[PDB]
């Protein structure tokens, strides 16, 4: 705890000058509270009006226990500096998560970098000016910090993996992902060693994942007892996307079923050659794409839709219709589990099985609008990270093909 | 007087040296007004004579706008010393203040010349007062204070000030303290006795490190001129706006004219702005005459109305509630208020974005409690109860069938027409015995012109001709069509993915007229149901009116 790496910004890159987001009173005074122990304990110290940066803080909650989380989105686009991804984690059977972020603050940053980590603390009404403190340890959220205590995290899990060399152990950012292939009793006994083996070397930790379940949902064709011309033509239109992505489909002999001039509600029955070429498009559906390859220099992309009922599908992509995972999530209702509660949840699962499967964080394309983000995503957000996004107008053609 | 404080580290942007402006020659007269300014200001040590080696400069003036005062040009000095953080950009809204029961203004004289200058960074001020007719050598200055006018001043003005406070205001729990520039505003509920005792403490302490301030026969007094408001012990409202009567309005008169009618809204409920604004989407030179518009001159007058009557708004008060109403105003516009007790509002305000040609109501009152919520976040670090004219029935079907995420606050309907409604309702399920239409439409990319047809299943057909539009703009045509040829219930079938979208967005406004007619219908209508198949696919009721509008 005396040597401070040295630590230096992208050739001429300036810090971070992101304006600060109001927040409320009782949000206010939980900054307050912890910034003032942090003080004392000397993690962060008050800094003068000679240092223009400035990097967002917001506070969460992870039991009446408030939190601090700090947006460090611009300042590690700007920091990027650098020293094989585990293919095998998302294979494991089971994989657990652990905080291991307290770590970090046992280590000084480098002296010259601590102006680029400013924050402010911001009053109500524009009463006083801010609060204003900068980092003198390493920070939570800063890509430098698990980059600098990468030699004491090896050191410290060496005994641990030598012990035990099928259980894969992945990090990103302020967490450890922790893989075994063993029985669940067995794997949280295992993660129960290796949380002991952390503490008694003074590494203080406070969801457990799947990855032997996720898979690209398949498209799926309606089974109805009586069509009409309405369910031959939403039939046709979806089976008329789906061709895009997979070869095998056609639709002569299901369009035929709707040469007329035809009203809507007019029930059609579902001819042999059209049964038979359905029944065919249901097994081309079935199989996986053809040639869709994970860029690692290119970002990944999720965009997400509204289901109703406490539905919600994703799609993660690098290229248009180059689909690499697919899924949705399901909601309990759970007497609220409001919009921006289900979105919120939504995207932190899609980026922990971005981090898991690739082991970066997905763009996401979020359906709502800017300003209503900007005010509730900290009333549920759990996770330590933050992936960017924008705000997008879905198109209501791809809410129902995705469904 | 100057300051025992610290000083504040300066550096200039890396790779930067000091300013080497050469200074103008002046008159004899003004030479005379800095040679006394300059030794006054030495004898109190804002300044100092320096040797031949400070290769730098900055020119100076002395002028007396019709008592003398001096002036430099600090433009290369600023363009070159290091970024700071930014000076309180945003004031507090007077609605945002708690009331007292004493308040007094203290203005701080010659704030920044009060505080000294980094050391390091003093060479880099040096100016010069020219002899007369460049005879002898000038005479060498710089400052060893806050240059007025230089980049750091501010920030490190009102950084020096808060630290002098913190002593002060440890001693003194129960005094309000804000500072906003060379002023300071402080307030208590003690007894305007002891008050007047606290308020001597304080101008000792500020005098024991530097800060002379006025006295009790100089203090300002109520109500306050301060940044446009009017402060009163016991409201608060704008400064008068006056709207100038013109027979030509320029791009730069709109401009002033939209800024102060922005400005009365926060406490005149009922500012409209927006067919006003409209005149400036020509976003074009400022001296371009704008030919007002019938619209625009109807909501001018209607604002000479309402700034008729005065106004006034009230302080807040942290242990009653906060509440929120919001009303229409006509198409597109939203008022609202926000008041802790039933008649004495904190503020008032608007709200008309669209934001994309065509809108809803339940969207656009949405949008305006987005904006009520981030407003009351800023002025009194909490979110409000609403009081909205709409039901649980309309928002709940609203904001389930949206596609985009939205969150409600909880509120209570007020019934106050005109309440917010769902002007109609496209069906879910394709129609039983109503004509199924099969809409389609389409032009020349190049002359211009377009059909819009439809072919129906009880053997219907038509083609309507159309000039100067757009294959969009016949698609919304086909569908215009459909509704106006059909029975009260009506299936139609479109290929348009640009006109699907358009209409199960359920629209009660828009910029095109077309899509206000389709509107028009769509109300009349009992039950429509719309439906789409891919363009082109020999479908069956498509395929038949793509070949008769190709026709
Ligand atoms: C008696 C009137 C009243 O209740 N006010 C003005 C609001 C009280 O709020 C203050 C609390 C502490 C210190 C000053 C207060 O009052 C001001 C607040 C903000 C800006 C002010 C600016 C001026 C001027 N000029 C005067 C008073 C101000
Ligand atoms: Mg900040
Ligand atoms: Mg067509």
């Amino acid at each position: 705890p005396i040597e401070t790496v040295p630590v230096k910004l992208k050739p001429g890159m300036d810090g971070p000058k992101v304006k600060q987001w109001p927040l409320t009173e009782e949000k206010i005074k939980a900054l307050v509270e912890i910034c003032t122990e942090m003080e004392k304990e000397g993690k962060i110290s008050k800094i003068g009006p000679e240092n223009p940066y400035n990097t967002p803080v917001f506070a969460i909650k992870k039991s009446t226990k408030w939190r601090k989380l700090v947006d460090f989105r611009e300042l590690n686009k700007r920091t990027q500096d650098f020293w094989p991804h585990p293919a095998g984690l998302k294979k494991k059977k089971s994989v657990t998560v652990l905080d291991v972020g307290d770590a970090y603050f046992s280590v000084p940053l480098d002296e010259d970098f601590r102006k680029y980590t400013a924050f402010t603390i911001p009053s109500i009404n524009n009463e006083t000016p801010g609060i204003r403190y900068q980092y003198n340890v390493l920070p939570q959220g800063w890509k430098g910090s698990p980059a600098i205590f990468q030699s004491s995290m090896t050191k410290i899990l060496e005994p641990f993996k030598k012990q035990n060399p099928d259980i894969v152990i992945y990090q990103y950012m302020d967490d450890l992902y922790v893989g075994s292939d063993l029985e669940i009793g067995q794997h949280r006994t295992k993660i129960e060693e290796l949380r002991q083996h952390l503490l008694r070397w003074g590494l203080t930790t406070p969801y457990e994942l799947h990855p032997d379940k996720w898979t690209v949902q398949p498209i799926v064709l309606p089974e109805k007892d009586s069509w009409t011309v309405n369910d031959i033509q939403k039939l046709v239109g979806k089976l008329n996307w789906a061709s895009q992505i997979y070869p095998g489909i056609k639709v002569r002999q299901l369009s035929k079923l709707l040469r007329g001039t035809k009203a809507l509600t007019e029930v059609i029955p579902l001819t042999e050659e059209a049964e038979l070429e359905l029944a065919e498009n249901r097994e081309i559906l079935k199989e996986p794409v053809h040639g869709v390859y994970y860029d690692p220099s290119k970002d990944l992309i999720a965009e997400i839709q509204k289901q109703g009922q406490g539905q919600w599908t994703y799609q993660i992509y690098q290229e248009p219709f180059k689909n690499l995972k697919t899924g949705k999530y399901a909601r309990m209702r759970g007497a609220h589990t409001n919009d921006v509660k289900q979105l919120t949840e939504a995207v932190q699962k899609i980026t922990t099985e971005s981090i898991v499967i690739w082991g970066k964080t997905p763009k996401f394309k979020l359906p709502i609008q800017k300003e209503t983000w900007e005010t509730w995503w900290t009333e549920y957000w759990q996770a330590t990270w933050i992936p960017e996004w924008e705000f997008v107008n879905t198109p209501p053609l791809v809410k129902l093909w995705y469904q | 007087p100057i300051s025992p404080i610290e000083t504040v580290p300066v550096k200039l942007k890396p790779g930067m040296d000091g300013p080497k402006v050469k200074q103008w020659p002046l008159t004899e007269e003004k030479i005379k007004a800095l040679v006394e300014i300059c030794t006054e200001m030495e004898k109190e040590g804002k300044i100092s004579k320096i040797g031949p080696e400070n290769p730098y400069n900055t020119p100076v003036f002395a002028i007396k706008k019709k008592k003398w005062r001096k002036l430099v040009d600090f433009r290369e000095l600023n363009k070159r010393t290091q970024d700071f953080w930014e000076v309180q950009l945003g004031i507090p809204h007077p609605a945002g203040l708690k009331k007292k029961k004493s308040v007094t203004v203290l203005d701080v004289g010659d704030a920044y010349f009060s505080v000294p200058l980094d050391e390091d960074f003093r060479k880099y001020t040096a100016f010069t007062i020219p002899s007369i007719n460049n005879e002898t050598p000038g005479i060498r200055y710089q400052y060893n204070v806050l240059p007025q006018g230089w980049k750091g001043s501010p920030a490190i003005f009102q950084s020096s000030m808060t630290k002098i406070l913190e002593p002060f205001a440890a001693q003194n729990p129960d005094i309000v303290i804000y500072q906003y520039m060379d002023d300071l505003y402080v307030g208590s509920d003690l007894e305007i006795g002891q008050h007047r005792t606290k308020i001597e403490e304080l101008r000792q302490h500020l005098l024991r490190w530097g800060l002379t301030t006025p006295d009790k026969k100089h203090q300002k007094e109520p109500p306050f001129l301060w940044m446009g408001y009017e402060l009163h012990p016991d409201k608060w409202t704008v400064q008068p706006i006056v709207l100038p009567e013109k027979d030509s309005w320029t791009v730069n008169d709109i401009q002033k004219l939209v800024g102060k009618l922005n400005w009365a809204s926060q406490i005149y409920p009922g500012i409209k702005v927006r067919q006003l604004s409209k005149l400036l989407r020509g976003t074009k030179a400022l001296t371009e005459v704008i030919p007002l518009t019938e619209e625009a001159e109807l909501e001018l007058a209607e604002n000479r109305e309402i700034l008729k009557e005065p106004v006034h708004g009230v302080y807040y008060d942290p242990s009653k509630d906060l509440i929120a109403e919001i009303q229409k105003q006509g198409q597109g516009q939203w008022t609202y208020q926000i008041y802790q007790e039933p008649f004495k509002n904190l503020k008032t305000g608007k709200y008309a974005r669209m934001r994309g040609a065509h809108t809803n109501d339940v969207k656009q009152l949405t949008e305006a409690v987005q904006k009520i919520t981030t407003e009351s976040i800023v002025i009194w670090g909490k979110t409000p109860k609403f009081k909205l004219p709409i039901q649980k029935e309309t928002w709940e079907t609203w904001w389930t069938e949206y596609w985009q995420a939205t969150w409600i606050p909880e509120w209570e309907f007020v019934n106050t027409p005109p309440l917010v409604k769902l002007w109609y309702q496209l069906e879910k399920e394709p129609i039983v015995g109503a004509e199924t239409f099969y809409v389609d439409g389409a032009a020349n990319r190049e002359t211009k012109l377009g059909k819009a047809g439809y072919v129906t299943n009880k053997g219907r057909q038509k083609v309507v001709p159309l000039t100067n539009t757009t294959n969009q703009k016949t698609e919304l045509q086909a569908i215009y069509l459909a509704l106006q040829d059909s029975g009260l219930e009506v299936n139609i079938v479109t290929d348009s993915q640009y006109a699907l979208g358009i209409i199960q967005a359920q629209p009660d406004k828009s910029e095109s007229e077309l899509v206000n007619q389709i509107i028009e219908q769509l109300i009349k209508k009992e039950k429509v149901y719309l439906a789409w198949v891919p363009a082109h696919k020999g479908i069956g009721g498509n395929e038949q009116v793509d070949k008769l509008v190709s026709a």
